[PDB]
């Protein structure tokens, strides 16, 4: 059943586009010590998931914070410096989101020449004897 | 089973890089 | 039937089975077609004949 | 042996030679004759009708013949469905019941 | 004899195995990402016998910490082939009815 | 027995309702950037059961709208147009046959 | 109606209906022609057959 | 005449804290008028 | 689902919202 | 034989081979229905003869 | 279910 | 083959593994 | 007999087929410096050969290595070098294996139209008289 | 058959993907005095080699380790300095690297024509016979 | 066989002989 | 008697790149 | 024409002829 | 007689490839001081001509070099300066044979529309009447 | 004769102040030869 | 014929009297 | 027309033409 | 009367190709200070028309030079200086030359859809019935 491989082909697109905006919401908040919410931005990673056990679609499961300490900063004069004058920032690595940005488009596009491919084997199908 | 983690930067690194949280580790071998 | 569960949205129905089971009916349905007009002509023939 | 495409080919151009055997192989051709000699006794020329004739003749060449079709069958449409038989070989299976009662039912003299 | 199982041959069921291995396919290119999957592989000779199996791909590269074992070059590769085949399949096995019904048809 | 609705079947349905799910996808990627508007799906066991024995639902979304209100993933919209494609041509091809299969059985050529 | 409603222009029409209820009307005349033709074709046997 | 309106693209999609769009023009965003 | 989505909120502080 | 060889996945076939195969045999089987049809219709025309 | 996952909904 | 293949080891210390 | 120019472009096909063969092999081993000095991989190439005792067929006769030296690198590094530091390496050119894949492909195509236009000529005799 | 290119050239590109992860190793690597292993890093390099077993697949036999000698340098407070106070660092050259990137990216590109071109060839000879 | 000094990729155990690397 | 070579670009260059093989050229 | 058209020559120097 | 067409259209691509040829050798020797036997290659043009007196084919009738100076450069090192140090080479312009390379190459393939739509209209003829 | 001739391609389709043309080929456009 | 129209055959030279002096 | 078009001149003075 | 479809799109093939030389000659003479007919060369422009008064052609009236005045440079020790040291130029701009290249070509390919999609059309008013 090659609609199955659409579903598969669509699960990864959407998998790897939460990834993409995931890293979005990292390289925007790379400087950011305040927050809406009172808790300094922590880099956020989206958990993907499989359940083997055929087509075996991926699946996104929530969205996990890294667990590095937040670099803190010696910025006394700071409002939001605590009792030794270290105002704390988000943990997220350049090197390691620009790596992101480029493996989730790779991943989306070659998603794509998947779904395209199967879809012309089900048109190609559809021409069987007649 | 199920299995699962973080794909991309963090998981593509040496485990003494505590980048990824410990439980997400587990969930990384089997699940059900 | 292989026809009308693919059609409705049954996901375990390939397109190879379904385009499989209508080429064989065609071809079926096409010999008792053919053979009943061989019968049908056979039939005429020993009727028309000029007894 | 032939191939699928062919074998298919050769029953269905001889199914079309059905009327063929039934003229010169089994019981129609002394019925028919018969019936027409009897119809040309009395004074009607045409009242019983050609397809009358033939009718009562189909019907009366396949109730006596019947024993030669039973045999024909068992011996022959049989292993051939039960892929017990080749083409070729069920073809001749056939030609024996048939030519058994065709043999019968002739002189010496003309076979002679 | 002449029964669709001659008449066909095993092209009947060939088109189903390469659909089944574009599947596997899929999902490989799919999980490539996901840690922890282990590449699928799928036997052509066990749907052979099936006719008349889901194994695991051993790697030629150590895994990064995440342990798939997807080679994406590899993906590729056996997708385009399955869909090149597949349509030869699809071509075989369509012929077979188009002499089937020509040979009834006579025409 | 021998009637339309028993030799057509359920494709002679099946072509309006995938025709009333292209339209229905089309408008959500013709409105992709309309903010305000939330992306439109069309149920089709609901649907196909409607029509044989004689009201879009909303797609819910992924991710967070990024300020706008609309829950239009123009990435999902292309993948269910084109699946709706495939079948709309399947169900076609479908329908198409049982004309011609009575066609043939009328005519006996 | 359908054809001269969608040639017309009408909104409230899909391709789809109209297509099939022209192959409709195309099938329920040939039935009608087939069916004419056998029943001649009945006709002109019995009429012919010398009595 | 159950509508929704607003500024497509770049204006719409930064936070509302950014006071770009008319409020005139974003209060049509919940289908009023 | 049969129920519109609710809009997504940005808001600036979490307890004003 | 080299339809199935290229199908079960034998490496030693040519797609070639195989294409040049069935359109030989192709064009053969429709050489021997031609001539199927005509020795039926002389026969059929010979049986449409006064004697 | 991922133990310990963030949430989508105001704190 | 029939059974997964095991993962990779990348330890800071071969000895401890 | 009844099929003269099958069988020549068939073995056209089969034959530019064992050229792009055995460029795909002096593309994929231009770097394989194996080991020793005459063990090393050399670009090979098919011979077409075509014997006129109607329709003369192409026939390969073979495959035959290239005479161009084995291009030398200076590498005292490689354990696999020599006294003087020297790795010997395939005489593989890239221009004229490209060259050979334009050759190959376009030739191999235009075969199948002369083989497919064949048929149509056979299919149109079956018509005579008809 | 124009299905072996695939199995050809595909193994390139699997050999090219190899020899460039041992050059990313070597680059990560050139700076490394201590390692796991109990082992100074030696520079890697993946020696090709044709497997002839027509058609002439490439292999990678085995990583095999740098010749050159270690860069010694004189750091005698270091915890890892000998007696004389010299520590090690691996011998690798960076400029050769840089080369095999380059190597191994145009090689990788060209086989990505090699299977193109088979696939067209394959589809027209799928086209004849329709 | 080939090269002869290809490595292993299995960790170092110092009492199993290396099957990973072709060891003729 | 027979035709034989070596086709493509190794035989469209002039001999004096001797690419080819004597023996078969 | 019934002679055989005659092989080129693509001479690396013409005096050497 | 659209056969006529055939012929004009095949004079006219032989003469097209005849153009390109000589601009693939303009190409090649735009940087040859040497030559063959004795003199210094000058851009070669081939002569297009219309025997008008129906169809005109276009036959080429000859090659002729072209007429400009050829450019001297100053290399008194060279072997082959004269007496004031100047050597010699071709009047190969880069901008002009482009333009016969575009300009060829589309004249190639418009006379291939015609044949091949004038092939159709004497198939339509056949098929007149029945 | 009355056969036009000439150099085809970008040659031609230049000024005559070029003089890239010989002469004996630019005489035979005109038509007299 | 053209004028000035290259020929297709080696250019008789100098050296080696074989060509100076044979037309 | 009946009479062939006359062929372009392109001088570089005109005045001499 | 469909035909009259390809008298317009044939015209507009027409007036766009004369926009385009137009360009072409505006691009190649925008630093001519000299002419062959003196004047100073100013920018040219082709005129379109419709004369309406069903289908509509496109006809070109003429060429009409550009209103706006010549640059104007200080070039004291030219020849052709004034009596002030001015010497005149053409008044071609650049960036509205560029936009009629791209208007010209997408206009004139856009005249090939109709014209090709209107031969379409009139192929199966021929089949209509028959």
């Amino acid at each position: 059943s090659l609609f199955n491989v659409f579903n598969v082909t669509g699960s990864a697109m959407s998998a790897e586009s939460v990834r993409l905006n995931t890293t979005s919401s990292n390289l925007a908040n790379a400087d950011s010590v305040s927050s809406s919410a009172k808790d300094t931005y922590k880099a956020r990673h989206a958990v993907f998931g499989a359940e083997l056990s055929d087509t075996v679609p991926v699946k996104v499961m929530g969205i996990v914070e890294s667990d590095k300490p937040l670099s803190a900063e010696y910025n006394p004069d700071h409002p939001l410096a605590n009792e030794e004058g270290y105002i704390y920032k988000p943990n997220v690595n350049v090197m390691e989101e620009m790596a992101n940005m480029i493996s989730a488009s790779r991943a989306y596009q070659t998603n794509v020449q998947v779904a395209d491919s199967s879809k012309q084997m089900l048109l190609r199908t559809l021409q069987m004897g007649q | 089973n199920m299995v699962a983690g973080i794909p991309g930067a963090l998981s593509n690194q040496p485990p003494a890089d505590a980048s990824i949280p410990q439980d997400v580790a587990q969930m990384k071998d089997g699940s059900v | 039937d292989l026809q009308t569960r693919f059609d409705r949205g049954d996901a375990d129905v390939s397109l190879s089975d379904v385009m499989i089971a209508r080429n064989k009916s065609s071809v079926a349905f096409d010999a008792t077609v053919q053979i009943r007009n061989k019968l049908v002509e056979a039939y005429k023939d020993l009727m028309n004949m000029p007894v | 042996d032939y191939s699928v495409t062919l074998q298919i080919l050769a029953l269905m151009t001889m199914l079309g030679f059905l009327p063929a055997m039934v003229i010169l192989m089994t019981s129609f051709t002394r019925i028919v004759v018969v019936m027409s000699i009897l119809r040309q006794a009395m004074g009607l020329q045409q009242t019983p009708s050609n397809q009358v004739i033939i009718g009562i003749a189909l019907f009366l060449t396949f109730f006596v013949m019947s024993p030669v079709l039973n045999e024909i069958n068992d011996k022959a449409v049989q292993p051939y469905l039960n892929e017990q038989v080749t083409a070729r070989e069920a073809f001749d299976a056939a030609q024996a019941p048939m030519k058994a009662f065709m043999l019968k039912q002739t002189r010496i003299k003309d076979l002679e | 004899a002449i029964s669709f199982d001659n008449a066909l041959g095993i092209h009947q069921h060939t088109v189903g195995v390469r659909e089944r291995n574009a599947e596997v396919i899929s999902t490989n290119i799919a999980q490539a990402n996901t840690p922890g999957y282990k590449a699928r592989g799928l036997d052509f000779a066990k749907e052979l016998q099936a006719a008349t199996d889901k194994l695991y791909r051993l790697p030629t590269q150590p895994d990064t910490g995440d342990g798939n074992t997807v080679d994406l070059d590899l993906e590729r590769n056996l997708f385009m082939q399955n869909q090149i085949r597949h349509q030869a399949s699809l071509d075989f096995l369509g012929s077979k009815f188009k002499n089937l019904t020509k040979a009834i048809k006579g025409e």
